């Protein structure tokens, strides 16, 4: 699995945050489902009793 | 801009009642801003929004 | 007179697995027999570490511990469709005037761009479903925190 | 003229000062039926209380 | 035969050149008359051409309109083509103000004729009647020729428009809350055996049920009444042999999408129908339930 | 007051915005080509793409964690209006006709009326009785349960 | 009432639309007068005359 | 709107043993039936599972199944099933999946299983206690035969004693066909079957009332100058109780008789089942065979 | 569902969740799939609040 990866790699932009010594990316997922008729599965329905 | 996410066709009735019961708290809350409340933060949020 | 200022389309926001933040997560790899396979697994093979006991206490045997994982499958779909009308001003042109020419490339364009659009709502389909499996198989805060 | 009895908290919160509300932004639109039987009915419940 | 003839994908409809075609470059001849495209050529709907008199065709103007064939009982015309419309004169299930409209709208000798001759016979009405199909075309004149499709979708000489099916809104009927996806419809006759005279009502049903059973079941569900009085009759007037309490003919199939409420205007009059988008024919015979 | 202190019990329901959090190449994702199919008939031809996706997940533990970041409404009214229980047996009757018409007068509960088939589908797959009001300000009805 | 078969048939200038709901959204709720909506393809912008 | 597919695919969502393929490969070009028409459905769907119910009955399943859409099954591949929905009048290969036997040019009707034999043969794709059970293709005479016993059940139930009833549907739920044995399963009666028995007794009452005394006495008639044993073993039936015809009039005869067929249509109607496939050729192994489909 | 903490978990995470209309007056219980399911942290620790 790991020896069928990519051989190439192209550069992008994206926002970072510092977690301490650790990197992760933040990204919101609102362009795809913009006009779209299927539900953000982020947005969600919780209920308390 | 609060509900612009949810609904996806033609308000139902439950989205209608949320969108009123929105109307009538802002309006409520905002009617005159710079009489009720002076602090910096508050306006600041209120002109980026 | 009445008087039209401009007539005006919709300029749509592409979107790809590959460029968005989202495919970090992921691990993407393309396979020609995939519909070929039923299910895929892996092994794994654990010996744990141990430590010298003093006196009195029982000393700790060697142990082995072997797992196995499995995968998963969803295929998405989209349909697209196309006139009859539009199949024949494809193909066909009578008479080659200008109105004909017009309708040719009219069904022309119409084509490409429900190709066009397909495309991207695969595109958006993949994300969709790879998002919803990785939200499955999340469990909230207070779970992992607690362990 | 209102009962002597008439509930004093009524008073408290925005309301009708008809005593039954009558917002059509909680009715579907140009439904003439359901928003006679919102604002009139009795043997319907008022919908604010 | 050899692994290539096997091989071979069959040949396109569309890239081989016609026979007229094939003719001309054979012999290398110019021909003043275009021929490199033939018309209909790709229409797999089956059609048929009528011709009716001027005073039968109103509301037919319009394509969509159901046709029907009735039996004179004589000789001279034999047999006569007919609207749904005009058989809801004759329909109890028709509403009084409606039953006026398109009473005044046929105001002809031929249409008037049609009436008396289907009241006149001792037959009961479904056996005077045999469907044809849809129609979608009209070319006026003292007698006028109409197209009509027997198996296939309506739609004019390049599909560049597909013609609905027009049902007159008081024969219009459901039996379901939420629709399948296909819908099936169907041409209900029902006789009502009161004192003097039979009363025929005239349905034109929409439904997702293709079985027989069951939709006869459901039928008979939903017409009790015109069933007890057809045992009301045998039993008080006997040596008068009816049969049959309805007869059901399936004809065609939709989507549950495609319907649609309407109006139809002729002579600034106004008929308001149901609209079956993109109906396609699909005839069936009559057949009879008790 | 009667002898009992009966307890209620209601369900609000909210709306909310969540927050995932994974780790890099979490998962991997196996994916074909996507592959078309055509359906032609006389008035209009239309495509189905399909692409099959499978996944497998790559971690001794969990490698994803999900949190309910923030909340903006409530989708039901939080009110003390409790449900009838007529509405959810609805063919149970007072063994006397006339104390039944009674009790029914008296709290307000419509007659009962089935058919054969109504009743059957009922039963096997529960219609909604209950129909929405006029109008609706304070949202879903969170109906309380009594014991 | 317009000429909706010009508007597909002429040359456009494509931009970034900016709906603030949902496109079917601002559709159902009637922003806009003069609004037309069809499903697939429709083949009736061929039929010049 | 969306046009209905005439492809299918299916997708099981459980995970498959190569066993569990191998089981599915052999299952091409069987019949099995859907509830709902979809381009990418789940197996839950699939087959005649889903309405095994607590009601048990045999009528209500023959009910359901009547209502459901039939396809044939195209080639399969891994975790994938390919569905086609047949159209009148084409040319198809179908898979005799039951034990009953089929021969040339007789028609066939779809109808729920009735056990054979050991009663063993139910491995078809157990997996998560969902099961890949399939309707069966029978010639004409048998569901003539299955439908007839059970209104004759349904109408001998009235007002016989409770043991009697017992040996009476112990003695008509079994069947011999074709040189084979069968057996109805869980024959209840209940308002299905009562609603078909209604409609038989309408329809004998119509007939009985209907039919001339011409009719009624042809057969007393024909006993006193003919002899065989067709006639014999006919009589044996009846009730036991020169001369010229009382009344003699052709048109009412006709008009009678042409009301006493639709009687008859309607009485033949509860038992006939839809025929969905006519069969012209046979793979002398009886497996398989090339039907026209119809219906 | 009396089983270990980690089957315990994926399965709150799958199976121990329910769904409810969400465009009706009254909570009506919907089928998987139509639209998105809900989270119930008291199915988890059988409490009310």
């Amino acid at each position: 699995l790991s020896q069928a990866g990519a051989h190439s790699l192209t550069p992008l932009s994206m926002d970072v945050i510092r977690l301490g010594e650790k990197t992760v990316i933040m990204e919101n997922l609102r362009r795809v489902y913009k006009n779209t008729d299927t539900k953000d599965p982020l947005e969600r329905n919780v209920d308390l009793t | 801009v609060e509900n612009a996410t949810l609904a996806r066709q033609a308000l139902n009735r439950i989205q209608r009642s949320n969108i009123l019961q929105s109307f009538k708290a802002k309006m409520l809350a905002t009617l005159f801003l710079l009489n009720r409340t002076r602090d910096r933060d508050y306006v600041l949020k209120f002109l980026t929004r | 007179f009445e008087a039209i200022f401009g007539t005006f389309c919709n300029r749509l926001e592409w979107v790809y697995f590959l460029t968005s933040g989202l495919a970090a997560a992921a691990h993407a790899i393309k396979f020609h027999d995939l519909n070929k396979l039923t299910t895929g697994k892996m092994l794994f093979h654990v010996q744990v570490p141990r430590v010298a006991s003093g006196a009195g206490l029982p000393t700790s045997r060697q142990t082995t511990i072997m797992v196995t994982k499995y995968s998963e499958k969803s295929p998405i779909t989209i349909p697209f469709e196309l006139s009859a009308a539009c199949l024949t001003y494809l193909r066909e042109t009578f008479e080659g005037t200008i109105l004909d020419k017009i309708l040719n490339v009219e069904a022309m364009h119409t084509v490409l761009r429900a190709l066009k659009n397909t495309a991207d709502a695969m595109e958006r389909g993949l994300i969709h479903s790879f998002l919803q499996t990785l939200l499955r198989k999340a469990p909230p805060y207070f779970v992992v925190q607690t362990l | 003229l209102t009962p002597v009895t008439m509930d004093v908290n009524y008073f408290k919160i925005p309301n009708n000062p008809r005593g039954r509300a009558s917002c059509m932004l909680a009715v579907d639109p140009y439904d003439t039926e359901a928003a006679t039987k919102a604002i009139y009915d009795h043997r319907e419940a008022d919908a604010q209380t | 035969m050899d692994a290539r003839a096997v091989a071979k994908r069959p040949r396109d409809p569309a890239d081989e050149d016609n026979e007229l075609v094939t003719a001309l470059k054979a012999k290398r001849e110019v021909n003043t008359i275009s021929v490199r495209y033939l018309y209909h050529a790709d229409h797999q709907a089956l059609t048929a051409r009528f011709f009716v008199p001027e005073g039968l065709v109103e509301f037919e103007a319009q394509p969509g309109a159901l046709l029907i064939r009735m039996e004179t009982g004589c000789d001279s015309p034999r047999h006569l083509y007919i609207s749904l419309y005009l058989l809801g004169i004759r329909a109890s299930n028709v509403s009084a103000s409606t039953r006026c409209l398109l009473e005044s709208v046929y105001t002809a000798s031929a249409a008037r004729a049609a009436l008396q001759w289907l009241d006149l016979g001792p037959h009961l009405l479904h056996r005077r009647l045999e469907t044809l199909g849809c129609v979608k075309t009209v070319s006026l004149g003292i007698t006028s020729l109409l197209t009509c499709v027997m198996r296939g979708y309506l739609y004019n000489t390049l599909k560049t428009e597909v013609f609905a099916l027009m049902i007159p809104k008081d024969m219009y009927l459901t039996w379901e809350e939420t629709r399948g996806r296909l819908q099936y419809v169907y041409l209900i006759i029902v006789y009502d055996y009161d004192g003097p005279e039979t009363r025929p009502g005239i349905y034109v049903l929409t439904s997702s049920i293709a079985h027989w059973q069951t939709l006869v079941d459901v039928a008979r569900g939903k017409f009790a009444r015109e069933r007890c009085s057809f045992v009301n009759r045998r039993i008080t007037r006997p040596r008068q042999i009816p049969l049959c309490t309805g007869v059901i003919q399936k004809l065609g199939w939709c989507l549950a999408d495609d319907i649609h409420t309407s109006f139809l205007v002729h002579k600034e009059l106004k008929l308001s129908v149901v609209r079956l988008d993109n109906f396609s024919v699909e005839l069936g015979d009559f057949r009879e339930f008790v | 007051h009667p002898g009992f202190a009966l307890t209620a019990v209601r369900t609000d329901t909210f709306e909310v915005d969540m927050l995932l959090y994974s780790g890099k190449s979490c998962t991997s994702v196996i994916i074909n080509n996507p592959i078309v199919t055509k359906e032609e008939r006389d008035i209009s031809t239309t495509y189905h793409v399909t692409q099959n996706i499978n996944t497998v997940d790559m971690g001794l533990g969990y490698t994803s964690n999900t949190c309910v970041a923030y909340v903006n409404r409530v989708r039901t009214d939080m009110g003390v209006r409790v449900q009838d229980l007529f509405r959810v047996f609805p063919m149970n009757v007072y063994r006397h006709d006339e104390v039944d018409r009674w009790i029914r007068h008296a709290a307000g509960v419509e007659r009962p009326q089935l058919l054969d088939t109504e009743t059957i589908s009922m039963l096997t797959f529960g219609s909604m009785s209950e129909r929405n009001a006029a109008a609706t300000v304070h949202g879903q009805k969170a109906a309380c349960e009594l014991i | 009432m317009e000429n909706w078969s010009a508007l597909e048939l002429l040359p456009k200038v494509g931009i970034p639309t900016d709906f603030l709901t949902h496109v079917k959204t601002s559709a159902g709720e009637e922003m806009f007068e003069a609004l037309r909506i069809y499903y697939g393809d429709d083949p009736e912008r061929y039929n010049i005359h | 709107m969306a046009a209905m597919e005439a492809n299918i695919f299916c997708t099981f969502d459980h995970k498959l043993s190569i066993a569990d393929v191998g089981k599915l490969t052999k299952l091409v070009a069987a019949v099995v039936p859907i509830p709902q028409r979809l381009h990418l459905i789940k197996h839950y769907q699939l087959g005649l599972h889903q309405f095994v119910d607590h009601t048990r009955g045999y009528v209500r399943l023959r009910g359901l199944l009547r209502n459901m859409t039939l396809t044939l099954m195209r080639r399969v591949e891994g975790n994938q099933i390919l569905l086609h929905v047949p159209t009148h009048g084409l040319l198809y290969t179908v898979l005799n999946t039951g034990p009953v036997t089929w021969e040339k040019g007789d028609a066939l009707c779809v109808l729920p299983p009735l056990f054979h034999g050991p009663l063993a043969r139910e491995n078809l794709l157990t997996l998560g206690q969902w099961e890949l059970v399939l309707p069966w293709i029978v010639p004409m005479p048998l569901a003539l035969e299955i439908n007839q016993r059970l209104l004759i059940m349904g109408l001998f139930s009235l007002d016989r004693s409770y043991e009697e009833v017992k040996a009476a549907v112990q003695q008509l739920q079994t069947i011999t066909f074709r040189d084979a044995t069968f057996t109805i399963p869980d024959p209840v009666i209940d308002q299905h079957l009562l609603i078909d028995m209604k409609t038989a007794c309408l329809s004998m009452s119509m007939v009985a009332n209907l039919a001339s005394e011409l009719t009624m006495t042809y057969v007393r008639k024909l006993a006193l100058e003919d002899s065989s044993m067709l006639l014999v073993k006919c009589q044996e039936l009846l009730m036991r109780l020169p001369a010229r015809p009382q009344h003699v009039s052709p048109d009412d005869e006709i008009a009678r008789l042409s009301a006493l067929f639709v009687m008859l249509r309607q009485l033949d109607d509860l038992i006939r089942e839809q025929v969905v496939f006519t069969v012209c050729d046979v793979s002398p192994d009886n497996k398989s065979a090339t039907c026209i489909f119809k219906g | 569902a009396n089983k270990t903490l980690f089957k315990t978990i994926d399965e709150y995470l799958l199976r121990a969740k329910d769904c409810i209309r969400g465009d009706t007056d009254t909570q009506y219980v919907c089928v998987e799939g139509t639209e998105q399911l809900i989270e119930n942290p008291c199915r988890l620790t059988q409490e009310a609040l």
